RNA sequence: GGAGGGGAGUGAAAGAGUACCUGAAACCGUGCGCUUACAAUCCGUCAGAGCCCUCGACGUGUCGUGGGGUGAUGGCGUGCCU
């Protein structure tokens, strides 16, 4: 008799969300954008 | 759901602070000088590990050389004599020995001095 | 009279009924081991001679499965940011000497 | 263990360190000659002292009944009270800060053989 | 000149423990019978009942 | 003198006293154990004599698959972040 407690998702379907700026372990310090620059700061548009 | 940071953070500074016991001045009380500290606590430590297999094995070369010339040998000569004589025993029970138990020393210088060469400098 | 074994590859300096830890062993707690011998000393004669060593052993026998102390690493390089922290607990066997 | 008394003198209008200035002098002496050196020592801090080491002489007498010929001061020190802070105009506008500080005065006399 | 650094615990509390009081020596003096101690600098002003003496 | 406190009480608790639930850290004391006044110390780490404490076994103190605190002395050792 399935409950509600025996609800699980399918395999692979969730995946952890990475948040970056938590320390050196995963992405500290940077979050993935290098030294400075303007794409350090804001962004730089397509066209 | 408003999180707040107190327990998580109080978990790794009580560690941090116990490990750093019996240190001078702030680096015993502050938790910052102290996870400093550690840092360089822990790289001595494992730098030392390493190091400490050379330092024991030069004091066993120093307590070795010293029985041997007591004997009228040197070092060299005598592991070179022990070397062909096909005896194993390493350095750290050689110097047991030297220490401990003169007599097997002597021997052990004996059975080297056997086996050395006539003429240690030949080209052989 | 004392003798010199080889084990796990270091060397021991033992005699009757000395306790040693030595490097894991695949042998049940209680059982018996013989183990070689790098050199004999009884009394003031040395056996030192391969031969003389290869036709004697130490038979010891298995206390208990021990662990070594708690080593805590933690690889640190400054202006990097890169830590590495890690730890190891060396498996151990405590040997008693029965005879040689 | 020798019986004993205690007193205690709260927030004490007087910093610490003035107080252990003087109570470092009455260490481990007798209640007698503890009061006369305080009566005779040039702080305006001995006042306090000597009063704490007098109430606490007078209840180890009274509410235990021990004698006071025996009595010795065994422990004592002063701790931190609460400080009061105010403010001193200075030189060119600027504000410093000045604190009023108290003090705690603990005292345990006991009776000891002669 | 301003200090460039702050002071340790040791320097600190070895250069404030030089912050002390000397305790006067008293010597006995007998009035109005009881017998109690004075300082040897008012002996003289206690034996001719100068002193308050509570 | 008061402030404050010690007895005595109320309270289940006064380690709930109108400075009052729980009472951390910084900071300041008191007592005990070790150590320190011929010594050039990123203040730690690895060896390590001595002293004190503690867990077992056997005697009267001496070892042990012991554990702790402090550590004379030797080797090594140019704080963290951007």
């Amino acid at each position: 008799v399935i409950k509600l407690h025996d609800l699980k998702p399918a395999p692979g379907e969730k995946k952890a969300k990475t948040r970056v700026g938590r320390g050196e372990g995963s992405k500290g310090k940077t979050a993935g954008r290098g030294t400075k620059g303007t794409k350090a700061r804001k962004n730089v548009p397509v066209m | 759901a408003r999180v707040k940071r107190a327990l998580n953070a109080q978990k790794k500074r009580r560690t941090v602070l116990k490990a750093s016991k019996g240190y001078r001045g702030q680096r015993s009380r502050l938790y910052r000088k102290a996870k400093e500290q550690q840092l360089h606590s822990l790289t001595y430590a494992y730098r030392d590990r390493r190091a400490r297999k050379g330092e024991f094995r030069k004091l066993w070369i120093s307590r070795i050389n010293a029985a041997a010339r007591a004997n009228d040998i040197t070092y060299n000569r005598l592991i070179q004599g022990l070397k062909a004589a096909g005896v194993e025993v390493d350095r750290k029970n050689l110097a047991e020995l030297a220490v401990s138990d003169p007599a097997a020393f002597t021997a052990l210088v004996d059975v080297a001095r056997a086996a050395l060469p006539e003429d240690v400098n030949a080209p052989s | 009279t004392y003798a010199i074994v080889k084990t796990g590859g270091k060397q021991y300096k033992v005699a009757a009924g000395d306790v040693v830890k030595v490097e894991k062993l695949d042998s049940e707690p209680g059982a018996s081991v013989s183990l070689p011998v790098a050199l004999v000393v009884d009394g003031a004669n040395v056996t030192s001679k391969a031969d003389d060593l290869a036709k004697v052993a130490v038979t010891a026998e298995v206390l208990e499965h021990t662990k070594g102390p708690k080593i805590r690493i933690h690889k640190f390089k400054n202006k990097t940011g890169y830590h590495k922290r890690q730890g190891h607990r060396q498996q151990l066997t405590v040997l008693k000497v029965t005879g040689i | 263990e020798f019986p004993s008394a205690t007193a205690k003198a709260r927030y004490v209008r007087v910093s610490a360190t003035k107080a252990r200035r003087v109570i470092d002098l009455v260490r481990g002496k007798s209640v007698e000659e503890a009061l006369d050196i305080l009566r005779w020592a040039p702080q305006a801090a001995s006042e306090p002292v000597a009063k704490v080491i007098a109430s606490a002489a007078a209840n180890a007498q009274n509410n235990e009944g021990l004698d006071p010929s025996t009595l010795v001061v065994a422990t004592v020190y002063a701790d931190e009270g609460p400080t009061a802070k105010r403010i001193r105009p200075r030189a060119q506008g600027r504000a410093f800060r000045i604190r009023k500080r108290t003090s705690h005065i603990t005292v345990i006399v006991e009776s000891r053989p002669p | 000149a301003v200090p460039k650094r702050r002071m340790s615990r040791a320097n600190t509390r070895s250069r404030r423990a030089q912050w002390k009081a000397e305790a006067p020596g008293l010597v006995t003096v007998s009035v109005a019978g009881q017998q109690r101690k004075v300082p040897r600098r008012l002996l003289k002003a206690a034996r001719l009942g100068l002193v308050d003496l509570d």
